[PDB]
RNA sequence: AGAACUGGCGAUGCGGGAUGAACCGAACGUAGAGUUAAGGUGCCGGAAUACACGCUCAUCAGACACCACAAAAGGUGUUAG
RNA sequence: GCAGUCAAGCGUUCAUAGCGACAUUGCUUUUUGAUUCUUCGAUGUCGGCUCUUCCUAUCAUACCGAAGCAGAAUUCGGUAAGCGUUGGAUUGUUCACCCACUAAUAGGGAACGUGAGCUGGGUUUAGACCGUCGUGAGACAGGUUAGUUUUACCCUACUGAU
């Protein structure tokens, strides 16, 4: 189901991860929303499945 | 009891703490079993782990064939001298304490059991029931 | 930097009447009536004519001005809610276990029931908020449609359905099973 | 732990630093009146919840020398450059 | 002892899933030193036993984020001290080392908690033996054996009772 697989991947896979607190972030985010890491800009994309 | 048990067991009064020596009721060649641990036992300061009818224990053979000695093996208690109450209101006890050598799965190392076997032990362990002659 | 004046414009169509007093907004249109309490922003509303309403902030800082545009959007959503409505479309995504969704009644509470999610024996129920109607569209495989006048009520009700079907103790990249919002639009 | 110059404590109360041998102010016969020092004036507490221009919102704010601790590195938090 | 910053590199490709050289900034007082302020008209000295409470730098349990997370298993991280964290062989031991059970066998503080609470195996009086050293009396933070553990009726605290 390529159409449905893309829709589910938009909520589960197309995300960014904070390098300091592992928070799940929007893909186009520039800073983390969490106060624990001081809104750091050190972010990485979420790793794809295999 | 550990793995291999079929069903659960209602609580039976404990009468075999660690260090107890019970007779070996199978024909594997051992003559007694020295209990060093009880499977599924809890933790409490200064409290000795203790076993009852139908429990699986870790034991060492003190008297018997030389190849069965100087090693740790699981065993299953089949008779108990300490009195216990059944859910039908009957208090009962055996004349001696006895066990049989088994594996972690519960399969018996021997193939014959001498003397009576408690009903609770037979229901919990299908292999013991097969090799038993008289239940209770 | 304490800007002297900031203004936003709010348009109303012919069939919509808006009454604002003491930061109480009541929007009445062809589809019904919506109300909202805004006694937490400190703004001033004024009427230019029957088709234009202004909202302003006087001597406001950067943070205070940022909330002025929020007021405009919130009021505008009320206006288009009573005129065009809102429709949220959701799809069922599963790999092996089909997902069965039905509307059930429990003590007159109008719940929605989700069964057999990843083979779970547990029954999942989500309350349906007041003013939200749920329909199962035909000629489309595994689609549920939520409609209402309030965008917040419709969106949050659909959000509850997504959250209730989250996979636990599994790699969510592989186990992509759930119900997700697929389209946001209007009734008209 | 050990030296240099000076001022102190020890040998010294008094006002201030909540509290303190050494800091700040000031050194003492018994009293009255007036004016001040350092430090203070929401309440405890004598004295402006005075005036004026800004800055800051902390789900561990900050608050006055000696003094009773905090750093490197960061934040499209907000402000000015 | 514990925790950051930088990122040359490790990781089939790929600095930062998990790690990380050369450097550098801190924290802690559960190590040991440094110091000699208090106590020599005496604050009972090792360990164990018993019992209460506290800290979190979290071993297990609750709910989550991340992975080079298919499943299973494991690994990194967050909120969290609510609740648990054992039975044994040898040793006076703290420590250590094995056996076994377990959801797990996490680390610490309270005058290195706790001797008018105990115990007295060790250390640390006087007896005695050995080795090395000393002409000798004797020495040895070397080994060995035997060696008295006192008092509460007062105040407070606590537990119950008028
Ligand atoms: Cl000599
Ligand atoms: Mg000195
Ligand atoms: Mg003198
Ligand atoms: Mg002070
Ligand atoms: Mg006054
Ligand atoms: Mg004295
Ligand atoms: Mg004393
Ligand atoms: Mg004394
Ligand atoms: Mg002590
Ligand atoms: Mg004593
Ligand atoms: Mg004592
Ligand atoms: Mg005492
Ligand atoms: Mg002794
Ligand atoms: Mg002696
Ligand atoms: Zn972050």
């Amino acid at each position: 189901e390529p159409s449905l697989k893309a829709l589910a991947s938009k909520y589960n896979c197309d995300k960014s991860v904070c390098r300091k607190c592992y928070a799940r972030l929007p893909p186009r985010a520039t800073n983390c929303r969490k106060r624990k890491c001081g809104h750091t800009n050190q972010l990485r994309p979420k790793k794809k499945l295999k | 009891s550990g793995n291999g048990a079929q069903g659960t067991k209602f609580r039976i009064s404990l009468g075999l703490p660690v260090g107890a020596i019970m007779n070996c009721a199978d024909n594997s060649g051992a003559r007694n079993l020295y209990i060093i641990a009880v499977k599924g036992s809890g933790s409490r300061l200064n409290r000795l782990p203790a076993a009852s009818l139908g429990d699986m224990v870790m034991a060492t053979v003190k008297k018997g064939k030389p190849e069965l000695r100087k090693k740790v093996m699981p065993a299953i208690v089949v008779r108990q001298a300490k009195s216990w109450r059944r859910r039908d209101g009957v208090f009962l006890y055996f004349e001696d304490n006895a066990g049989v050598i088994a594996n972690p799965k519960g399969e018996m190392k021997g193939s014959a059991i001498t003397g009576p076997v408690g009903k609770e032990c037979a229901d919990l362990w299908p292999r013991v029931a097969s090799n038993s002659g008289v239940v209770v | 930097m304490k800007y002297i004046q900031t203004e936003q414009q709010i348009e109303v169509p012919e069939g919509v009447t808006v009454s604002i007093k003491s930061r109480i907004v009541k929007v009445v249109g062809p589809r019904g009536t919506l109300t909202k309490n805004l006694k937490h922003i400190d703004v001033t509303f004024t009427k230019v004519n029957n088709q234009l309403i202004k909202v302003a902030v006087h001597n406001g800082g950067r943070k205070h001005v940022a909330a002025l545009r929020t007021v405009k959007s919130l009021v505008d959503n009320m206006i288009t809610g009573v005129t065009k409505g809102y429709k949220y479309k959701m799809r069922y995504v599963y790999a092996h276990f089909p997902i069965n969704v039905n509307i059930v009644e429990k003590d007159g509470a109008k719940f929605i029931e989700v069964r057999n999610f990843l083979g779970d024996k547990k029954i999942r129920n989500v309350p349906v908020r007041d003013g939200v109607t749920i329909e199962f569209s035909t000629n489309v495989k595994d689609e549920i449609v939520l409609s209402g006048n309030s965008v917040e009520d419709v969106s949050q009700n659909a959000a509850d359905l997504q959250q209730i079907c989250r996979v636990r103790n599994k790699d969510i990249r592989k186990f992509l099973d759930g119900i997700y919002v697929s389209h946001k639009g209007f009734i008209t």
